[PDB]
């Protein structure tokens, strides 16, 4: 019916998808090894849209996880949520990889394991006779997720041409350049494949993570154990129309169709306010829907590093405001009434704009059926500031003679560096041209 | 006695529950001016059980609190949020798609400034 195959790949893409499947059992009322609660069918009306359909009421995840590093998968099998995963769909015990840290490693390893990489991931494709598409849950940081992920964006474009492609990709961190220095090279090589060899992306910045991780979360030493908490909730938040029973844009080709203006303009800004557990003691007094979307357009919950004074000459075109759970829908048109009076979104002068609001009932659970949740999927034309940030860090590195002799020994014979530079400037010029 | 029948018909509109305070009402006695004074202490009691019915279910005091000084303007944080949206729209007379947005902005300005009792503020309608 609407079966999606997630493509978890890389050192960071496997960990953000590990707790994504772990989030799904707590809201479906199911255990990874059994069914102890009856809340799975009376409370939740649809479960076989991301999981594989049941053979013994065991909803297998439709997931594949490949990585060169064996460290990310050795921290999985000792956890009690790995018995839900199957040891025959992806790998058996003692799976390995390369050495290995290179973008050209996984780019060259795709055609030497070409027979095996297109054998076991295609067995899940013909399980349903109407496949939705493929989401590449991969990474941009490092050479593991960026090297091999650029290969599958090409060969799955023609072997599966009538399928939706759209990824929840995480952006790397640009604070210092000591541990990694190959960061401007492997990022722009995948970013070219994300626009012409891929339809849509969902950007997730790393410098904007610790802006939120010290905002309300109150940590002193930033660890990697907090990167899975902001990411796994908004992943399950994006499929609330798709997993839980909704009516309009209840498919993944429903939501993405109403937000993309044009190809190579698909970078969607994400926002999510409620992350604090001591808000729970004051949501008993009928906290309404009239105050939760006034702060979405206000740049506080954003996960995109952008300029603060560059929003006057930029214009919103498509903005999504997803409320979940208890909505009190007699005032949801009242919340959309107050949008035109502030004009917090700058509107495009050539065409109409749209503020789309939708709702779906959440899990039968006490932290879910009590507190209001707001998921934002914006589309603003100030996203070229990240593309100006990455390009200015790209041409400055090529004048310092950095990784021009250390990178072209394997499988690179011609200069494909300006092939990425002009196509990035094509994106940056067509964005500003789009508001005439 | 006219106003007696007006208050007993108000409680009768809710339900059939009142009884005259005596078991038998007699006026065929030489005293008659002390019997219309026990008629006046009767409609005073009918006022008191109407004042009862105001204070229990209806909340007349909370209704006058939610209207009047708030209608002059008491808590302007409800209204200065709405006055942000009177400067973008209210430049020309109303079109056919404008009053659909004005109720959407009143209900938006309800919960951004945290109303304490929502069924006392959904009774606001918008003049064309």
């Amino acid at each position: 019916p609407r079966e999606i195959i997630t493509l978890q790949l890389g050192q960071c893409g496997n960990q953000i998808g590990f707790e994504f499947w772990k989030q799904l059992c707590a809201e479906h009322g199911i255990s990874p090894e059994g069914i102890v609660e009856e809340f799975a069918t009376e409370g939740t009306d649809r479960k076989d849209v991301f999981f594989y359909q049941a053979d013994d009421e065991h909803y297998i995840p439709r997931a594949v996880l490949l990585d060169l590093e064996p460290r990310v998968i050795h921290s999985i099998l000792n956890s009690p949520y790995a018995n839900l995963y199957n040891p025959e769909n992806i790998y058996l015990s003692e799976h390995g990889g390369g050495a290995g840290n290179n973008w050209a490693s996984g780019f060259s390893q795709g055609e030497k394991i070409h027979e095996d990489i297109f054998d076991i991931i295609d067995r899940e494709a013909d399980g349903s006779d109407s496949l939705e598409g493929f989401v590449l849950c991969h990474s941009i940081a490092g050479g593991t997720g960026s090297g091999l992920g650029s290969y599958l964006l090409e060969r799955l474009n023609d072997r599966y041409p009538k399928k939706l492609v759209q990824t929840y990709s995480v952006f790397p961190n640009q604070d210092e350049m000591s541990h990694v220095v190959v960061q401007p090279y492997n990022s722009l090589l995948t970013l070219k494949r994300l626009t012409q060899n891929a339809d849509c992306v969902v950007v997730l910045d790393n410098t904007a993570l610790n802006r939120i991780a010290t905002d309300r979360l109150h940590i002193q030493n930033p660890s990697f154990s907090q990167i899975n908490q902001l990411v796994s909730t908004i992943m399950s938040a994006s499929t609330t129309t798709l997993r839980y029973p909704g009516y309009m844009n209840n498919d993944l080709i429903g939501l993405i169709a109403s937000l993309i203006p044009t190809p190579r303009l698909h970078f969607l800004m994400t926002g999510y306010t409620p992350l604090t557990t001591d808000q729970s003691v004051a949501s008993v007094r009928k906290t309404t829907v009239l105050d939760v979307m006034r702060r979405l357009l206000q740049p506080k919950n954003v996960m995109v590093s952008t300029g603060r004074d560059r929003q006057t000459n930029h214009c919103y075109i498509a903005i999504l405001n997803i409320i979940q759970g208890e909505v009190d829908p007699t005032q949801v048109h009242k919340s959309l009434q107050r949008i035109r009076e502030r004009k917090l979104a700058n509107f495009i002068p050539w065409g109409p704009a749209s503020i789309q609001v939708a709702l779906s009932r959440k899990s039968p659970y006490l932290p879910s059926a009590h507190r209001v949740s707001g998921l934002m999927m914006a589309n603003h034309t100030n996203i070229s500031s990240l593309f100006e940030r990455t390009c200015r860090q790209y041409d400055k590195l090529r004048k310092r003679e950095a990784f021009l002799e250390q990178f072209r020994k394997e499988d690179i014979f011609k200069d494909n560096f300006d092939e990425l530079d002009n196509s990035r400037e094509i994106v940056q010029q067509l964005i500003d041209e789009y508001h005439a | 006695i006219l106003s007696t029948g007006k208050y007993l018909n108000v409680v009768r509109e809710c339900g059939h529950d009142v009884t005259c305070p005596d078991a038998k009402e007699i006026t065929y006695t030489l005293k008659e001016q002390a019997y219309v004074e026990r008629i006046e202490k009767a409609y005073n009691y009918a006022s008191k059980v109407l004042l009862d019915f105001l204070m229990e279910e209806e909340e007349l005091v909370a209704h006058l609190r939610s209207i009047k000084h708030y209608f002059l303007m008491d808590q302007g944080d409800f209204f200065v949020h709405f006055m942000d949206l009177t400067e973008e729209e209210l430049k020309k007379p109303v079109d056919d798609i404008i009053p659909t947005r004005l109720e959407a902005l009143l209900e938006l300005a309800l919960r951004m400034s945290t109303a304490n009792t929502d069924p006392f503020k959904d009774d606001l309608k918008i003049e064309l």
